[PDB]
RNA sequence: UGGUUCCUGCCGAA
RNA sequence: CGUGGAGGUCAGUGACGAAGCCUAGACCGUAAGGUCGGGUCGAACGGCCUCUAGUGCAGAUCUUGGUGGUAGUAGCAAAUUGAUAGAAUAAUCUAGCGAAACCA
RNA sequence: UGUACAACGGGGUAUUGUAAGCAGUAGAGUAGCCUUGUUGUUACGAUCUGCUGAGAUUAAGCCUUUGUUGUCUGAUUUG
């Protein structure tokens, strides 16, 4: 492949997985930004393998994931010249993060972007009711607008992403009708990924070469961390009450206050990059796909240096008093 | 010009050598002084035994430079009226043949 | 006229206090000397400076304390040929330490000070005799001629008057034998004059010493102990 | 060896 | 058919414009060519019957002159009190000057 | 004109390995002083001990900041 460089820092998905219709509507990919790498131990359950029922030492990446927001949807309709959107749908109150993302002078803008779209539920929603009704009509696939909360994340960038994502529930109808309800709220990876789940990761490479649009398979999730557990780090085995950030935290990006994914393995892309994490586009049942991992501790160290303890409060308890 | 400077090199050496050696001492005083004024002014102050004949050898060498590779052009030059002279004739051979 | 400002030797860029003084003149001097982005200097390169420098630079600024005796050194110089004066220091003093002495609302971070200094010589020469030695007059009148050369020339109907914001004092009194260099932050009184002063970054002392050629140890010309 | 200066009509080979 | 000159003739034309030039102006000739309009122009020139010839060109790598591209190119003594300047430290750019080879 | 930005400052994390300076009976010994010692003690004494994981660095591409301080603007283009 000739080596150009990436369109967007923010990658495309060109393929999404198959639509069961008689599953729920769920999202199908969603958007976080990786933090860091680290260390986990756990065992190994694999029969066939010397290292079967032993301790095993596992790299992973860890992808902070504030929970995403759904705010318009995108009904394509099928052209024998290919898919096409007869319309996009919005919602009414669209953050300063999503209506940024739109100008480019927002620092001296008048910040006029959706305004007259706001008129638009100023009436009984009548224009945008027919469109909905005609999105149930038309349109046989459906993808939602969602965008990250990226003021709850130690990112530099105030201006969120926004992404299409295929929804592959069932029911078009109420599909539309499921983003009209999900209009403006939130949605957690909680309900849409879940533990050993085999992902598909979507990024942009590290450039220096580089910066290329990269899609690495077949990772295993192993962690879906919530940002209110204080025990993020913590394992049935390892009862300590600490989180999953570092001693010292993020080299280079900070903390995760929020939820998180720890994956299995290496991903393309650096720290502070925004990465689609996608589920797989088939029923991968290799056995290294239908493993349910259990973990038995968690690195928590310094990267910042050759790190040496887990919580201060362990530092403070091996080091005793100091002079200060 | 560098002949020039080098003109003005040399006739501010003779004067320096026709004056006393104490009116030489009080006027290298002198030019210190002014000279590290007009330095740290700005005027860059070009004024070299070696670095302005060596400027000279630089600009000689280019010159020869430029001679070597003029005549070996005009050499080219009448080579190929040469060559096509040559086939001029041999045409006019084979035409005669013919 | 641009201008550099480098610590020379290894006791130099061993020091951190030394790099204070780096970065505060770095914020003092004009937007056109403003050499920003050269804070990381490296191990490696030593007086290659003269090299890629005078492509588009003048007037190089060097650090260097001694290895032998506790004392460390100033050299102010030209990246064309030209010559190079060296100055002891007297009372290092951080900048923060000036804000805990006593606290000023002080403008060097805002950019609306991206504005070049003046010159004020606080009797630096004297053209009269007034000695025995008219070698120190042509010392005085020398370094005159750097200081009102080193920042742009400033034919002064000419200039505008609305950019004054930087303002720089050296004060010389020729009994101490010490030359200070103190400059303030302007503020205007409109009353139409009055003008307010605030103590903006270092305030330093020094002592002349030599007078080598701008290439440094290349001719030393004038010796002063 | 190469070149060798206006038109039209008629006759016109080897 | 056209050109220079010569004899005769048209008591030919001509400073109220000859000759020459131009003419996205008209006309007559099969053509060689000729006639007129208009514009420019300033002093000579034509038709007819004859005579006479240094009398008709696309070429001859023809002669001479003029002008192209090459090309702002090569390149900077290529021709031009002493020498291309300016900047890069007194070790690439701008500025200035500026070819020839060759060319159904 | 704002959880706004920035210079400081603070806290966190990591690096190096006990800073300067104070005290000593610790110090192989040499003189010195008498109260010639059953550690009698006073001077020099590389070093050692306590103050002391002390002191130094820490983002220049680490993290965070209810603390301070200042800041917010011009040139061009389009129906």
């Amino acid at each position: 492949l000739p080596r150009k460089r990436a369109a967007s820092i923010r990658a495309r998905v060109k393929a999404f997985p198959k639509d069961d219709r008689s599953k729920p509507v769920a999202l199908t990919s969603f958007l976080g930004y990786k933090a860091g790498m680290t260390t986990i131990v756990r065992d190994l359950d694999r029969p066939g393998s010397k290292f079967h029922k032993r301790e095993v030492v596992e790299a992973v990446t860890v992808v902070d994931t504030p929970p995403v927001v759904v705010v318009g949807v995108v009904g394509y309709v099928e052209t024998p010249r290919g898919l096409r959107s007869l319309t996009t749908v919005w919602a009414e109150h669209l953050s300063d993060e999503v209506k940024r993302r739109f100008y480019k002078n927002w620092y001296k803008s008048k910040k006029k972007a959706f305004t007259k779209y706001s008129a638009k539920y100023a009436q009984d929603g009548a224009g945008i009711e027919r469109e909905l009704a005609r999105i149930k009509k038309y349109a046989s696939v459906v993808r939602v607008l969602v965008h990250t909360q990226i003021r709850k994340t130690p990112l530099a960038q105030k201006k969120a992403h926004l992404a299409e994502i295929q929804l592959n529930g069932g029911s078009i109808s109420e599909k539309v009708d499921w983003a009209r309800e999900h209009f403006e709220k939130t949605v957690a990876v909680d309900s849409v990924f879940e533990q050993n789940e085999m992902i598909d990761a979507i990024a942009v490479t590290k450039g220096h070469r580089g910066y290329h649009s990269r899609t690495s398979i077949n990772h295993k999730i192993y962690r879906v961390g919530k940002g209110d557990d204080e025990a993020n780090g913590a394992t049935s085995f390892d009862r300590t009450k600490k989180t999953i950030t570092p001693m010292g935290g993020f080299v280079h990006y900070g903390e995760i206050k929020n939820d998180f994914i720890m994956v299995k393995g290496c991903i393309p892309g650096n720290r502070k990059r925004i990465v689609t994490l996608r589920k797989s586009l088939y029923t991968n049942t290799s056995r290294k796909a239908l493993e349910e991992v259990s973990l038995k501790w968690i690195d928590t160290a310094s990267k910042f240096g050759k790190g040496r303890f887990q919580t201060p409060a362990e530092k403070h308890a091996f080091m005793g008093t100091l002079k200060k | 010009d560098v002949k020039s400077h080098l003109k003005l090199l040399e006739a501010k050496k003779n004067k320096m050598e026709a004056k006393d050696e104490l009116e030489q001492i009080k006027q290298k005083e002198k030019e210190k002084w002014q000279k590290a004024m007009l330095q740290a002014e700005g005027i860059k102050i070009r004024d070299d035994e070696k670095l302005l004949r060596k400027a000279i050898k630089r600009k000689e060498a280019q010159k020869r430079k430029s001679a070597i590779e003029w005549s070996e052009r005009k050499r080219v030059v009448e080579d190929t009226i040469s060559e096509r002279q040559k086939r001029r004739e041999e045409n006019l051979r084979i035409r005669k043949d013919n | 006229p641009k201008s550099m400002v480098i610590r020379v030797g290894q006791t130099s860029l061993a020091n951190h206090s030394l790099n204070q003084l780096v970065k505060d003149f770095r914020q003092i001097m004009q937007p056109h000397t403003a050499i920003k982005l050269k804070e990381r200097k490296s191990n490696k390169l030593k007086d290659f400076v003269v090299m890629c420098g005078p492509l588009g630079v003048t007037h190089l600024f060097m650090f260097t304390q001694s290895e032998k005796t506790g004392n460390v050194s100033l050299k102010i110089a030209r990246t064309p040929q030209g010559p190079t004066v060296t100055f002891q220091v007297l009372d290092y003093s951080l900048g923060r330490d000036i804000k805990k002495f006593l606290k000023r609302p002080k403008s060097l971070n805002n950019d609306d000070v991206l504005n070049p200094p003046l010159l004020v010589l606080n009797g630096f020469s004297t053209s009269k005799r007034s000695g025995e030695d008219d070698q120190d007059v042509n010392v005085e009148k020398v370094i005159v001629s750097m200081f009102q050369n080193i920042f742009p020339p400033l034919n002064p109907a000419r200039t505008s008057l609305n950019s004054i914001k930087r303002v720089f004092m050296i004060n010389k009194d020729r009994e101490t034998g010490e030359i200070s260099m103190r400059h303030y932050f302007i503020d205007i009184r409109e009353v139409e004059k009055a003008i307010k002063l605030t103590e903006l970054g270092p305030r330093l002392t020094l002592k002349l010493v030599k007078i080598e050629e701008g290439i440094c140890s290349g001719k030393v010309l004038h010796h002063e102990f």
